[PDB]
C-alpha cells in the first residue's frame, strides 16, 4: 500500500510565478504511474497530468510533470488565478490507488498583523445554558497563527473549537474564529475570561480579555 | 460529452445502510469506461473506495465487504448506471461521495494500468452525513460589542444554514465562518461583520426563519 | 506492439475477367485475388476492445461501393438539386460479389470472435487475419439480405440505445428466406414470397431480445411512420432494377398466420440515390422473369422512444444510412498499425 | 431562443452544423418524440403529430443545414424542438397564437393561446382607435372593417387581422 507524501503542506505564489509542488512515493513507482490533480474549493477535483508528465486534452501547456523513480513534481508556470486551489498527486502503479496530503497554493500578499476581538456569552445563550467565548481575528496573513484561551491566567484545553475563512476574493486575507464552549457553571465558576494570541505579524503577543 | 450525475444528500444514522448511484450520460459503456468510487472526508485528502472495470466489481481492502459497486449497461430509458452500497455506517464515512469514470479503450494510454488509473471525468459529488443527532434547528444568540459584532449559529442539524446581514443589504467586512462540528454531534458557525444591524439565518432542513438583533 | 490506426486498405475478391456483371468488372479492376492459404493467427491471453461505430473501415468501404455503383449503374437521367445530366444507361448484369478488406505492410486486422459480441466493449477472443472475409455489397433497406448470420443468439446492435433516433441492427441467428419476382407476361409490378411460418417464429425471437434491452416492456412492431418510399419501403437492387417492397405486414403483432405472406413489391426506374443528395432515373425494367431469391439476415429497426410511459415499446423498420449495412458485417473488426 | 407564429401559418427553424456536410441530424420535441430526421440521404418523420405539415430542405443538407419546416401550424404545435447533429444539442421554443372573432352588439376577439404564455394583445380599430387585454379583447358598439391586432410575447410582436361586419 503505497504512501503519497506532497510537499509543501501549503506555498505562497504570486500571479505569473512558477509553482514547484512536489510528491514522493513509499517505493519507487517504475511505471511512472502518476496523476495531479486540481480542486477548487466546494467544487470536483480536476485531473491535470497523467503518467507523471502526460498532460490532459483542455487543460493549459503551463502545467508541467516531472518523473524520477519515488520523486514526482508538478511544475505551473505563469500562474494565474485559477490556478489557486489545492493540488493532490496520485499513484496508480499498483492496487489500490493512494492520494497525497495535498497542497493548498494560495495568494501571497503583504504581511498583516490581525485584529482581536472578544466576546462575553450573550445573555440568552447564558439563560440556554451553556456558554461561548468567541475571540475573534479579523483579517490577517499569513493564515499561521495560535490562539489560546486562559482563563483566571491558566491555559485550558479541549471545549475549543476554532474555525478559518476562505481567503478573501479582494483582501486576499484570512479572518478566524475560535470559541471556548463551557456550561453555565463553569462559567460562573471563573473570573477572569482572556484570548490570547500569538502571530510572526503582531511582533508582540495580544491578551485581549474581560472578567464577569 | 460525459456528465456524471449523482444521486441528493444522505443523511443516515450509524449501523444503517446507503445505497448512492451514479448516471453516466454520455458513456457508450462500461466496457470502455472503468468506473471509481472515491470518497472525500471534510477537510480530507480523497480515498479510493473501489471501483467496476469489465463488468468486474473491487473495492479497497478498507472496504471490503462494507461496500457493493454494481453497474448495469445503457438501455433504451436510461444511461448507464453505477451504484455504491455501504452496510454498517458510522461517523467515519461522513464524506462526500464521487463517482468518477474513465476510458479504458485505449490500452496503451497513460490514463490506466490494468485495472489500476486515474480519473478522468468527476461527479458532482453526493454527501453521506453519519450521525446519531436528529435533524435539529439552531439557536441563534447575538454577539454584540472600528468594531466587531456577530451573530452565533449553534447546535443545528443537519447542515447547511444560510445567514445573512441586514437582509443582505450588508456584503462587505462580513466573515461568515465555516460550521464546526461540535463535541455533541451538532453543527455550529458564526458571522462576524466589521463596522466603525440583525442576523438572518435561514435553516431550511429545520424550516427556521429565525433573525434577530444586535446591539 | 500496435496500436489502432486509421490506414488506406485494399480490396481482395475471386472475380473472373471473362464476366460481364459489373461487380466482377470492377474488383477485377479494383481488387486483387484472395489468398490462396490465408491464415488466422489466434492472439493468446489478448482482450483487445473494439468499438463499431467509429470503424474506419466501414467508411473506406462506403466509397468502393458509391464508386461500383456509379461504373456499374450510371442513371439515364441525373437531377441533382436543379441540374440535370444525360447519359447513357445500359442494363448490366448485377448480381453481387465477396469482397474481402485487407490491411497494406506495417498493418494488421484484428478480428473478434466473440460469439455473442455487440460490437463494442472487449472481445476476450481476438484473433489476427491479413484481409476480413468476404462481404457483398448487398444495398438494402428495412432488410438486411445475403449477410453473415450470428452464430448463436439474436444480436442487438445500436450506436446508441437510449437515442431514438440511433439505428437498431438486428443480427439473426436463421435467416429468413424472401423469394421475389416480377413475372414474365403491369411489367413495373411484382411481390416477394416469404413463409409466414419462419418470420413470425424469427420475430417473436426478435422481440424477446429487444424486451432484454428495454426493460421487459411490451415490444409493438409498426410500419414506418412517413418519410421516402426508399425508407417506408424495403428497397434493394435485383438484376439492375430497383425494387420496393411494401413491408407492412411483416411488421405487425398480429402472431390463421400459417399463410404464406406476398409482399407488393413494385419495380421503380425513377429513385433517391443512396449515394449522397440525388435522384436518378432508368430505363425500363427488362424482359422476362426476374427473380431474386434471398436471405434475410438482418433487419433494421427504428425505436419511436416516446419517453413518456413505460406502458410499451414500438420499433418501425428503417435504415437508410447504408453505412450501417457495411457496419452490419464489419463489426467483428479493426484495423492496427503494429 | 424563442420564435413565435400565426395559427395556419408555416414557421421554419434553424438548425445549423458546424462542418459544411451531411451528418446525421434528428428534430425532436420536449418530450423527445422524433419529427425529422435523416438516414444517409434519405428523409424519415418521426410518429409525431406533424407527420405531414413537416419538411425538410434536403438542398441544405450538404450545406450543412438542416432545417425543420412546419406549415399550417396549429396550437397544440406549440413546444421547445430540439435539433441534435452529433455534438450540437441546440433547441428553440415555439408558440403560436390563433385570434378568433365570437362570430363572422358587442364584439369579443378571444386569443387561442398555449399553456404557460402570458398573452399581450393590442388591437388597432379603422380610424386607428387601440385596445388592450389578454386573451379576450371586448368592445360593445358599431368601426367595423379590417381591425389589426399585434400579439406581444417575449419581446417578439406578431401580427394579425381581421374583418368583421355590421347593421
Ligand atoms: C454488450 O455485451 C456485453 C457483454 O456481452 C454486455 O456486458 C454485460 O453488461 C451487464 C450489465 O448490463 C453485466 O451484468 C452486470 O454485472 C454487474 C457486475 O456483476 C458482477 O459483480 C457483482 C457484484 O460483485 C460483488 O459481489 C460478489 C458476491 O456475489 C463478490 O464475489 C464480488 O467479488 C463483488 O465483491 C467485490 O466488490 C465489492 C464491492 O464492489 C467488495 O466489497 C468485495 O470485497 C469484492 O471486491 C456480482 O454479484 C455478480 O455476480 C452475480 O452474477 C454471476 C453470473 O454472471 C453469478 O455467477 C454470481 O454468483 C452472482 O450472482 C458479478 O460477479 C452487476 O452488478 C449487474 O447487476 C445489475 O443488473 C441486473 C439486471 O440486469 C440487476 O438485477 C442487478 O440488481 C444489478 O442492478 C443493480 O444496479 C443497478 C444500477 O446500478 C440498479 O439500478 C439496480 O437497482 C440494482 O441495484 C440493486 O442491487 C444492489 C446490489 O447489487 C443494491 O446495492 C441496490 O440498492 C439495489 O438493491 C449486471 O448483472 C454483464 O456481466 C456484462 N456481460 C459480460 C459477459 O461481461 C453489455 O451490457 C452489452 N452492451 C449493450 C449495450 O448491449
Ligand atoms: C445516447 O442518447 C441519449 C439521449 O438522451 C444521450 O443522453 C444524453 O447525454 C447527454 C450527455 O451530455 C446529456 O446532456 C447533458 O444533460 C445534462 C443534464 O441532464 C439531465 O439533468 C437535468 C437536471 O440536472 C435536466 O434538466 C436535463 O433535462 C437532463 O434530464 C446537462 O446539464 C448537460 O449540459 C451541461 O453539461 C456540460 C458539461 O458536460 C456543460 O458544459 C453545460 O454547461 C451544462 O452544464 C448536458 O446537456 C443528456 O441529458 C442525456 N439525456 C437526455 C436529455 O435524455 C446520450 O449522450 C447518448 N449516448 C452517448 C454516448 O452520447
Ligand atoms: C442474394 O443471394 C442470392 C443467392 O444466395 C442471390 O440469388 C442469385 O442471383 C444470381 C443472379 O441473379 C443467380 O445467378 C444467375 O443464375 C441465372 C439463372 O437465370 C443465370 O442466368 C446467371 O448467369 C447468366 O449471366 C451470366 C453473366 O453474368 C452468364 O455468364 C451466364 O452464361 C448466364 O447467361 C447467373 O448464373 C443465382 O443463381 C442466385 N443464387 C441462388 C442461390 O438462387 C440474390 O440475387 C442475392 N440478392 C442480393 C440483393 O444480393
Ligand atoms: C403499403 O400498403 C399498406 C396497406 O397494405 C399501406 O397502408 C395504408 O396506408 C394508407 C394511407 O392513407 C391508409 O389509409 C388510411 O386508413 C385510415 C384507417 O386506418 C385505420 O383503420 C383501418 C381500417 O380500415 C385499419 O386497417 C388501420 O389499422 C387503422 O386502424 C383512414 O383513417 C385514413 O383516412 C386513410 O384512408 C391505410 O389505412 C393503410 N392500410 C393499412 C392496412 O394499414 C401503406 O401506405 C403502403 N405503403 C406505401 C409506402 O405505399
Ligand atoms: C420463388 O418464387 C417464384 C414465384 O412464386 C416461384 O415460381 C414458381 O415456380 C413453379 C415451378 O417451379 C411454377 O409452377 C410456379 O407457377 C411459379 N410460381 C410463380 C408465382 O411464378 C418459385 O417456385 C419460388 N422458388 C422457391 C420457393 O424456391
Ligand atoms: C391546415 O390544416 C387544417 C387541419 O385542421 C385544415 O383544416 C381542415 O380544413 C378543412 C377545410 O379545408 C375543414 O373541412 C376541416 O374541418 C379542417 N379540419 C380541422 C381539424 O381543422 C386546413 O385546411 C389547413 N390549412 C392550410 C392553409 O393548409
Ligand atoms: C459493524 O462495525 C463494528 C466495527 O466498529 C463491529 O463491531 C460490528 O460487529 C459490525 N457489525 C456487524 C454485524 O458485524
Ligand atoms: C475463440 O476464438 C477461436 C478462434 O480464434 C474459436 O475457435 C473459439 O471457438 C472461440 N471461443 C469462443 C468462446 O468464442
Ligand atoms: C424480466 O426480465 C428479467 C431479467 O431481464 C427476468 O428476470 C424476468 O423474469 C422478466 N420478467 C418477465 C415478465 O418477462
Amino acid at each position: 500500500d503505497i504512501q503519497m507524501t506532497q510537499s509543501p503542506s501549503t506555498l505562497s505564489a504570486s500571479i505569473g510565478d512558477t509553482v514547484r509542488i512536489s510528491c514522493r512515493a513509499s517505493q519507487s513507482i517504475t511505471g511512472n504511474w502518476v496523476a495531479w490533480y486540481q480542486q477548487r474549493p466546494g467544487k470536483a477535483p480536476r485531473l491535470l497530468i497523467y503518467r507523471g508528465a502526460a498532460l490532459l486534452g483542455g487543460v493549459p501547456s503551463r502545467f508541467s510533470g516531472s518523473a524520477a523513480g519515488t520523486d514526482f513534481t508538478l511544475t505551473i508556470g505563469n500562474l494565474q488565478a485559477e490556478d489557486f486551489g489545492t493540488f493532490y498527486c496520485q499513484q496508480y502503479d499498483t492496487y489500490p490507488g493512494t492520494f497525497g496530503q495535498g497542497t493548498k497554493v494560495e495568494v501571497k500578499r503583504t504581511v498583516a498583523a490581525p485584529s482581536v476581538f472578544i466576546f462575553p456569552p450573550s445573555d440568552e445563550q447564558l439563560k440556554s445554558g451553556t456558554a461561548s467565548v468567541v475571540c475573534l481575528l479579523n483579517n490577517f496573513y499569513p493564515r499561521e497563527a495560535k490562539v489560546q484561551w486562559k482563563v483566571d491566567n491558566a491555559l485550558q484545553s479541549g471545549n475549543s473549537q476554532e474555525s478559518v475563512t476562505e481567503q478573501d476574493s479582494k483582501d486576499s486575507t484570512y479572518s478566524l474564529s475560535s470559541t471556548l464552549t463551557l456550561s453555565k457553571a463553569d462559567y460562573e465558576k471563573h473570573k477572569v475570561y482572556a484570548c490570547e494570541v500569538t502571530h510572526q505579524g503582531l511582533s508582540s503577543p495580544v491578551t485581549k480579555s474581560f472578567n464577569r | 460529452q460525459i456528465h456524471l450525475v449523482q444521486s441528493g444528500t444522505e443523511v443516515k444514522k450509524p449501523g444503517s445502510s446507503v445505497t448512492v448511484s451514479c448516471k453516466a450520460y454520455g458513456v457508450n459503456t462500461f466496457g470502455l469506461y472503468a468506473v471509481n468510487w472515491v470518497r472525500q472526508a471534510p477537510g480530507q485528502s480523497l480515498e479510493y473506495i473501489g471501483q467496476i472495470w469489465r463488468w468486474k466489481s473491487s473495492a479497497s481492502h478498507h472496504f471490503r465487504g462494507r461496500v457493493l459497486i454494481s453497474a448495469v449497461d445503457l438501455t433504451g430509458s436510461s444511461p448507464p448506471i453505477s451504484s455504491l452500497e455501504i452496510k454498517n455506517l458510522t461517523s467515519d464515512d461522513t464524506a462526500v461521495y464521487f463517482c468518477t469514470t474513465t476510458s479504458t479503450y485505449d490500452k496503451w494510454s497513460g490514463l490506466h494500468h490494468d485495472g489500476v488509473m486515474a480519473f478522468s471525468s468527476w461527479g458532482q459529488g453526493t454527501l453521506i452525513s453519519v450521525s446519531a443527532a436528529s435533524t435539529k434547528g439552531p439557536s441563534v444568540f447575538p454577539l454584540a460589542p472600528t468594531a466587531a459584532l456577530g451573530c452565533l449559529v449553534k447546535d443545528y442539524f443537519p447542515e447547511p444554514v444560510t445567514v445573512s446581514w441586514n437582509s443582505g443589504a450588508l456584503t462587505s467586512g462580513v466573515h461568515t465562518f465555516p460550521a464546526v462540528l461540535q463535541s455533541s454531534g451538532l453543527y455550529s458557525l458564526s458571522s462576524v461583520v466589521t463596522v466603525p444591524y440583525i442576523c438572518n439565518v435561514n435553516h431550511k432542513p429545520s424550516n427556521t426563519k429565525v433573525d434577530k438583533r444586535v446591539e | 506492439v500496435w496500436k489502432d490506426a486509421d490506414t488506406t486498405l485494399f480490396c481482395a475478391s475471386d472475380a473472373k475477367a471473362h464476366e460481364t456483371e459489373c461487380h466482377n468488372v470492377w474488383a477485377t479492376h479494383a481488387c486483387v485475388p484472395t489468398d490462396p492459404n490465408p491464415q488466422e493467427i489466434h492472439l493468446e491471453q489478448v482482450t483487445e476492445n473494439f468499438n463499431m461505430w467509429k470503424n474506419n473501415m466501414v467508411e473506406q468501404m462506403q466509397e468502393d461501393v458509391i464508386s461500383l455503383w456509379d461504373q456499374c449503374l450510371q442513371p439515364c437521367v441525373k437531377l441533382t438539386g436543379g441540374s440535370v445530366i444525360k447519359q447513357a444507361c445500359p442494363k448490366i448484369s448485377f448480381d453481387p460479389i465477396p469482397i474481402h478488406y485487407c490491411t497494406p505492410a506495417g498493418y494488421v486486422i484484428l478480428k473478434c470472435n466473440d460469439k455473442n459480441f455487440n460490437g463494442t466493449g472487449p472481445c476476450k477472443n481476438v484473433s489476427s487475419v491479413q484481409c476480413t472475409h468476404g462481404i457483398k455489397p448487398v444495398v438494402s433497406t428495412q432488410l438486411l439480405l445475403n449477410g453473415s448470420l450470428a452464430e448463436e443468439e439474436i444480436i442487438i446492435r445500436s450506436e446508441n440505445l437510449t437515442n431514438n433516433a440511433k439505428t437498431i441492427i438486428v443480427h439473426l441467428q436463421k435467416s429468413v428466406e424472401i423469394n421475389c419476382t416480377r413475372p414474365s407476361n403491369d411489367i413495373r409490378k411484382a411481390y416477394c414470397e416469404i413463409q409466414g411460418t419462419k418470420w413470425n417464429k424469427v420475430l417473436k425471437q426478435v422481440t424477446e431480445k429487444l424486451k432484454e434491452h428495454f426493460n421487459n416492456k411490451t415490444i409493438i412492431f409498426q410500419p414506418p411512420s412517413g418519410g421516402d418510399l426508399e425508407i417506408t419501403m424495403h428497397h434493394f437492387n435485383c438484376r439492375g432494377e430497383f425494387f420496393y417492397c411494401n413491408t407492412t405486414q411483416l411488421f405487425q403483432n398480429t402472431c390463421g398466420c400459417n399463410g404464406t405472406i406476398t409482399l407488393p413489391c413494385k419495380i421503380k426506374q425513377i429513385i433517391n440515390m443512396w449515394q449522397g443528395t440525388g435522384q436518378a432515373m432508368y430505363a425500363p425494367p427488362i424482359d422476362g422473369k426476374i427473380n431474386c431469391v434471398s436471405q434475410i439476415t438482418g433487419i433494421l429497426l427504428t425505436r419511436d422512444g416516446g419517453a413518456n410511459n413505460t406502458s410499451n415499446e414500438t420499433f418501425r423498420p428503417g435504415g437508410g444510412n447504408i453505412k450501417d449495412n457495411w457496419r452490419s458485417e464489419l463489426y467483428k473488426y479493426k484495423v492496427v498499425q503494429i | 431562443k424563442v420564435v413565435l407564429g400565426k395559427k395556419g401559418d408555416t414557421v421554419e427553424l434553424t438548425c445549423t452544423a458546424s462542418q459544411k456536410k451531411s451528418i446525421q441530424f434528428h428534430w425532436k420535441n420536449s418530450n423527445q418524440i422524433k419529427i425529422l430526421g435523416n438516414q444517409g440521404s434519405f428523409l424519415t418523420k418521426g410518429p409525431s403529430k406533424l407527420n405531414d405539415r413537416a419538411d425538410s430542405r434536403r438542398s441544405l443538407w450538404d450545406q450543412g443545414n438542416f432545417p425543420l419546416i412546419i406549415k399550417n401550424l396549429t396550437i397544440e404545435d406549440s413546444d421547445t424542438y430540439i435539433c441534435e447533429v452529433e455534438d450540437q444539442k441546440e433547441e428553440v421554443q415555439l408558440l403560436v397564437f390563433g385570434l378568433t372573432a365570437n362570430s363572422d352588439q358587442s364584439l369579443t376577439l378571444t386569443l387561442e393561446s398555449p399553456p404557460g404564455s402570458s398573452p399581450s394583445v393590442q388591437c388597432r380599430s379603422p380610424r386607428g382607435k387601440n385596445i388592450q387585454g389578454g386573451k379576450t379583447l371586448s368592445v360593445s358598439q358599431l368601426d367595423s372593417g379590417t381591425w389589426t391586432c399585434t400579439v406581444l410575447q417575449n419581446q417578439k410582436k406578431v401580427e394579425f387581422k381581421i374583418d368583421i361586419v355590421v347593421l
